[PDB]
RNA sequence: ACUGCAGGGGAGACUGGAAUUCCUGGUGUAGCGGUGGAAUGCGCAGAUAUCAGGAGGAACACCGGUGGCGAAGGCGGGUCUCUGGGCAGUAACUGACGCUGAGGAGCGAAAGCGUGGGGAGCGAACAGGAUUAGAUACCCUGGUAGUCCACGCCGUAAACGGUGGGUACUAGGUGUGGGUUUCCUUCCUUGGGAUCCGUGCCGUAGCUAACGCAUUAAGUACCCCGCCUGGGGAGUACGGCCGCAAGGCUAAAACUCAAAGGAAUUGACGGGGGCCCGCACAAGCGGCGGAGCAUGUGGAUUAAUUCGAUGCAACGCGAAGAA
């Protein structure tokens, strides 16, 4: 807003995986305060990630999310009478926000028939690079790279 | 299939477009890459990013024919016109001196009339 | 008149360099150009770029300014020839010969006109592209008259300091252009003091409706000239004079309105400026707009659909209870 920075609120550990990454995870699946739901919805889906890999699923989801960390975002601007696309360097906590959205906004849509195994199969392909969750991350890089020339307008 | 150790490198930037050509000491061009070639069309030209791409493409393609050292001559009020001194740099050429040869007339043709925009 | 001095003051002839454009040729090859964004256009039959040579016209970077000159319009590349005016000093000379000036006469930016040259760049008209509801415009790409020269005509500008010319007087402060002259004076400082002539800013008395002017008066006085008498109709008509024309100069009335104006004050407004806020946008999550139903409303229907609410700030509102 218009008086300085605001504040950032806490997450505390979850406790069966002592990760922060995870409850920021579940609260991206969280809907209408469902949080017992979307709890059983994560657990289930990193347990049904180790009956596949055998490795711990937290090693597994940090390594598919820098497969979908985007580092130069496409922020607009009107400048004259043509508007276009501004390339911007993202700043790290936006990196992990906008990762975790695209998980779990992408596995929403895919084809099976539970919320788990969508989840589940979306941190699989994202950890091998190869879901459509890791397309927004390069289609985001192509049009961040093909506006070089409009990176003076900085604000 | 040329071979020519010193050249000259001629600079022209405006508001609407850059244009990087390379010649000999006797003013005979080797290589002319300028922001069109390498691909933009409209507005675009006159940035400075389309400018230091102009003379990459001009500097590596003028070391086909063995130049390794150029000169270079700036005119114009553009935007990239720093922005192309500092490209060949980092593209393998030594750059020696700089000298601005922007056409400088002695109050002799009569400009075209202002623009009411 | 003599002696010094400053200057784009004027006219004529010869002449200098940068750049714009085209031409001939070399190197080079696929784009150049243009805009808020684009297209028309140029180019692929060798453009743009880049180096060399040549043709031609116009304008004169830096010096250059808050500065100089001229009655005003205006005047700056260089040199030469002819030529106008001003300032200071000396006090040599004439001895009121002075000021203004009705009509008159000359000069008078730019555009335009006539005949004849010239034509690079710019560019009314015009053509195409764009924008747009339309775009006879702004913007873009071309482009004729014209801009330039010789000789004539025209005689108008916000021709402005919106302030006619001459003279005398009425505190100063501070820059600057042109002279002359005493002191520590040759310790150079070209500093200071005095004095005459310009050119600016700031300011007291004084004036003004106010803003403002103020020794360069719009102050205090005298002499001559042009002009004004409410706003429109109108610097138009008719008549005349001038012009090749465009048109210029002189110049009304009927009729119509009760105003038209000037300076300043408070506000509001601005596709004006400065700083600052708000779920205002941005960054996010969930909706409305499509479906079916409940409810209020517009319209229509009806014997009656009781009345009220109507942009935000009316429409699950007055109704927290219509068989
Ligand atoms: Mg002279
Ligand atoms: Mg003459
Ligand atoms: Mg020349
Ligand atoms: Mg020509
Ligand atoms: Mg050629
Ligand atoms: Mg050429
Ligand atoms: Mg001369
Ligand atoms: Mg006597
Ligand atoms: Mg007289
Ligand atoms: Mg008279
Ligand atoms: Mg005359
Ligand atoms: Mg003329
Ligand atoms: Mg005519
Ligand atoms: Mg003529
Ligand atoms: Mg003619
Ligand atoms: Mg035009
Ligand atoms: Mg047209
Ligand atoms: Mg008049
Ligand atoms: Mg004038
Ligand atoms: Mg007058
Ligand atoms: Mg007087
Ligand atoms: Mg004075
Ligand atoms: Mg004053
Ligand atoms: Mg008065
Ligand atoms: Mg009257
Ligand atoms: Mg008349
Ligand atoms: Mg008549
Ligand atoms: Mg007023
Ligand atoms: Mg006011
Ligand atoms: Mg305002
Ligand atoms: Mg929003
Ligand atoms: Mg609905
Ligand atoms: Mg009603
Ligand atoms: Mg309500």
């Amino acid at each position: 807003p218009r008086k300085g920075p605001a504040p950032k609120r806490p997450l505390v550990n979850d406790p069966v995986y002592g990760s922060q990454l995870v409850t920021q995870l579940v609260n991206k699946v969280l809907l209408k305060g469902k949080k017992s739901l979307a709890e059983r919805i994560v657990y289930g889906a990193l347990e049904q990630a180790r009956d596949k890999t055998g490795t711990d699923p937290v090693i597994t989801l940090k390594r598919a999310l820098d497969n979908v960390k985007p580092a130069l975002e496409v922020r607009s601007r009107r400048v004259g009478g043509a508007t276009y696309q501004v390339p911007v360097e993202v700043r790290p906590d936006r990196s992990t926000t906008l990762a975790l959205r695209w998980l779990v906004g992408y596995s929403r849509q895919r084809r099976e028939k539970t919320m788990i195994e969508r989840l589940a199969n979306e941190i699989l392909d994202a950890s091998n690079g190869l879901g459509a969750s890791v397309k927004r991350r390069e289609d985001t890089h192509k049009m961040a790279e093909a506006n070089r020339a409009f990176a003076h307008y900085r604000w | 299939k040329k071979n020519v150790p010193h050249g000259a490198a001629h600079i022209k930037s405006t508001f609407n477009n850059t244009i990087v050509t390379i010649t000999d000491p006797q003013g005979n061009v080797i290589a002319w890459a300028s922001s069109g070639h390498v691909g933009f069309k409209g507005s675009r030209k006159s940035t400075p990013f389309a400018a230091q791409l102009a003379a990459e493409n001009a500097a590596r393609k003028a070391q086909d024919h063995g130049v390794r050292k150029v000169d270079v001559f700036v005119k114009g009020p553009g935007s990239g016109r720093e922005t192309a001194i500092r490209s060949l740099q980092a593209a393998g050429l030594e750059v020696g001196a700089i000298s601005d040869v922007t056409p400088q007339p002695h109050n002799g043709v009569r400009p075209p009339k202002r623009r009411r925009v």
